[PDB]
RNA sequence: UUUUUUUUUUUUUUU
RNA sequence: UUUUUUU
RNA sequence: CUAAAGAUAGCGUGAAAGCUCAAAAA
RNA sequence: AUGUUUGCUUGGAAGCUGUAGUCAUUAAAAA
């Protein structure tokens, strides 16, 4: 499962929520959408 | 449908009065129609067509369908031009 | 009282092809994106507007 | 009249992978039905064991139709290609099922009308729910209005008695006028 | 011998006069039940819609924008959630009914009353909202094309189901014009009276055709065949005949994002 | 019922 | 410096 | 006392017996 | 509660190892 690695981590407040290297964010958007 | 080159057969047109079938009636000694009476709206109806600009689109006569089936989708993304009028015209009050 | 809203006597039923304008739409960057295609719309208007008080303006129908 | 249609045929066909649409608007059927609430891709083989297991729990005295069949095809990798090297074989058939579509239907309807303290009837739904890869939600949609139900009446009628036995009680004591 | 026996008996015919009596009561209201001389319409009032308001504005404040535009000119409402939510979803099972666009709401609107009727919807496929409902005026004399549906409420009594055949409501509306003051209510399909066949049993429209109007205001589409447009049907389970693909039939699997049929759909080696 | 959240750097939860 | 529970 | 009580919903036995629930009354 | 251990399988089947059916109680010094 995706769990290990950095570029997972939540935007915490004050990021816009797109941190450098960040996968989940379309990953859970895309999953919604449809998978 | 093939090509042709040449001067078209006169063709004859259309009236736009048609007929209607009466009967005698003794009751009042008269000659009545055999259409049964309808509302001036029906008549109308009948007779020329739906009035306005637009209406709605006809009826399903067949069953519904046991499974779901995109009939919202038209025939092709693009269709063709309109041809034109084909028959016999018109004629004109002397 | 209350009262049922009734229509002018005299009025029809219309449908503008192309498209009906605006003050926004006055302007020539505010025009139609796709000019040629249809977006026809139902209105009301009395038939007396079809009908021009001098002979040099006429109504061109299409 | 009634006829069995035959269902459609699997399209050997490469396809790409894009994304599911959604829906136009809410579909309405008679009697129970059985809908998701999410998008994702089902399976013929799923699709003929959910069949099979509510075949197998109404019986074979009651009818059933399917809304979805499965024609969208989709390509795996074999085990042995290198990076890339073209697409690969056909692995199976999936079929594109947006939200609110129905999947299965019993057109049968409720006939107990003046019984409304009863709920429907989801046993064979809730056989096969845990197997699909969707959430789903039971309905059952009939002709019955308000206008049309008896508990209104009911309601009148106990109201209406009440009213006289009041009424009846106020008088026979006397401590009021009549009429 | 007993004496209670005599005393009801006795009494009886004074019981039959309080059920006849509450029944017409009952039905004073027009001023049986089922009976086709019933009115359905409701009356509701409506808001303003301000200058400079969105659509979502409005839905968030709790409250459906509509609009009314025909015969007239365009005029803006808002109807309550609360209020056009408990129409629209009358089932405690159940999706947008199909009553919901045969009625005549008079909706009140300052010192105006407007007679009209929803025709486009705007409800969420799954969750029980609507975004927004348009209406349609209804002028007297003018035909007016409404779906009235149909209810088979009695259905204990039909022998057929009563033996253990399936039973089923092809039609769950049928096409009317309407011309008068007020739409029809709801029709009712009396299966009292529906015996199995071997190969197979149906209903159609002409039984139907005697629960019309007596004025005649309303009548159906023309384009339907009374002698052979079947409205209900009464056959045995697994023992029907094979029949091939509608050609009208879309796959809902090759559709595009527009709207629009995949490419592959045109091609030769494409079955069905 | 609400104020208290990934406050998951530590203490603290003092409502 | 907590709010709500129609008639 | 009056009223009501499914061809039988849940226990039980070896084929039985027995108990309870629904309905009814209060 | 009662007809009634109603019927066909079964060595045997009562409401309660399978299945079909699934209504009968208040009435003759009522006319």
């Amino acid at each position: 499962w995706n769990r290990n690695p950095s570029a997972r981590y939540p935007k915490k407040g004050n990021k816009g929520c797109r941190p450098v290297c960040r996968a989940m964010r379309k990953i859970r958007k895309r999953l919604r959408t449809g998978r | 449908e093939k090509p042709l080159f040449s001067v078209l057969r006169r063709q004859a047109r259309r009236n736009a009065d048609p007929s209607e079938g009466v009967a005698f009636c003794a009751e009042s000694a008269k000659f009545k129609s055999v259409r049964r009476a309808q509302h001036p709206a029906f008549e109308a109806f009948d007779r020329q067509g739906p009035d306005g600009p637009s209406q709605k689109p006809a009826p399903r006569k067949e069953p519904p369908l046991p499974f779901y089936s995109a009939s919202h989708v038209p025939n092709v993304p693009r269709p063709p031009p309109p041809q034109p009028y084909t028959g016999p015209l018109k004629v004109r009050e002397g | 009282e209350p009262k049922v809203y009734r229509q002018r006597e005299g009025m029809i039923q219309f449908v503008f092809q192309w498209g009906i304008g605006n003050s926004f739409r006055a302007v020539s960057a505010n025009r139609f994106r796709p000019v040629h295609a249809a977006r026809p719309k139902e209105v009301s208007i009395h038939p007396s507007y079809f009908e021009s008080p001098h002979p040099f303006v006429i109504w061109e129908p299409l | 009249p009634p006829f069995r249609f035959k269902a459609p045929q699997e399209v050997r066909i490469k396809v790409p992978i894009g994304r599911i649409p959604p829906a136009v608007g809410p579909e309405i059927r008679l009697g129970k039905s059985i809908v998701a609430v999410a998008p994702h891709r089902v399976t013929a083989e799923q699709l003929e064991d959910a069949r099979r297991v509510l075949r197998r729990v109404l019986g074979r005295s009651k009818e059933v139709h399917q809304n979805v069949h499965a024609t969208y095809a989709v390509t795996r990798k074999p085990e042995g290609t290198k990076m890339g090297q073209g697409k690969g074989s056909i692995d199976r058939f999936v079929a594109r099922v947006p939200a609110g579509r129905i999947l299965f239907h019993i057109p049968q309807i409720n006939p107990f009308h003046p019984f409304p303290e009863v709920e429907p009837n989801f046993a064979a739904f809730k056989a096969i729910a845990p197997r699909l890869p969707v959430p789903v939600v039971f309905r059952e949609q009939n002709n019955f209005f308000q206008m049309h139900s008896v508990k209104d009446l009911i309601r009148k009628r106990q109201a209406e008695e009440r009213e006289n036995r009041e009424k009846t009680a106020r008088d026979k004591l006397g401590g009021f006028h009549t009429d | 011998k007993n004496f209670k026996t005599d005393l009801i008996r006795m009494q009886w015919p004074a019981m039959r006069d309080e059920m006849v009596r509450f029944f017409q009561s009952q039905n004073a209201i027009a001023f049986g039940v089922l009976g086709a001389g019933r009115s359905s319409a409701v009356d509701v009032a409506c808001k303003p819609w301000k200058r400079f308001v969105r659509k979502e504005d409005i839905q968030r404040a709790g409250y459906v924008p509509c609009i009314v535009e025909k015969y007239g000119i365009e005029r803006r409402l808002a109807i309550h959630r609360d209020t056009l939510e408990a129409l629209a979803f009358d089932e405690q099972h159940g999706h947008l009914s199909y009553l919901f666009q045969a009625r005549l709401f008079r909706l009140r609107i300052g010192n105006w009353i407007e007679e009209c009727i929803p025709t486009f919807v705007q409800a969420d496929p799954v969750a029980r909202r609507l975004y927004f409902v348009k209406f349609e005026r209804h002028v007297a004399g003018k035909i007016s094309e409404v779906d009235i549906p149909t209810t088979m409420v009695g259905l204990l009594a039909c022998p057929a189901y009563q033996r253990g055949y399936h039973v089923e409501l092809v039609m769950p509306t049928i096409r009317c014009q309407c011309v008068g003051a007020e739409i029809p209510p709801p029709f009712f399909v009396d299966v009292s009276r529906l015996h199995y066949s071997p190969p197979y049993t149906a209903i159609t429209l002409q039984d139907l055709q005697h629960l019309l109007p007596a004025d005649g205001s309303a009548r159906f589409h023309p384009s339907y065949d009374a002698a052979t447009q079947e409205v209900a049907w009464a056959y045995e389970v697994g023992s029907l005949p094979d029949a091939p693909l509608p050609a009208d039939y879309v796959d809902p699997n090759f559709v595009d994002r527009k709207g629009q049929k995949m490419d592959v759909c045109f091609r030769n080696h494409f079955p069905n």
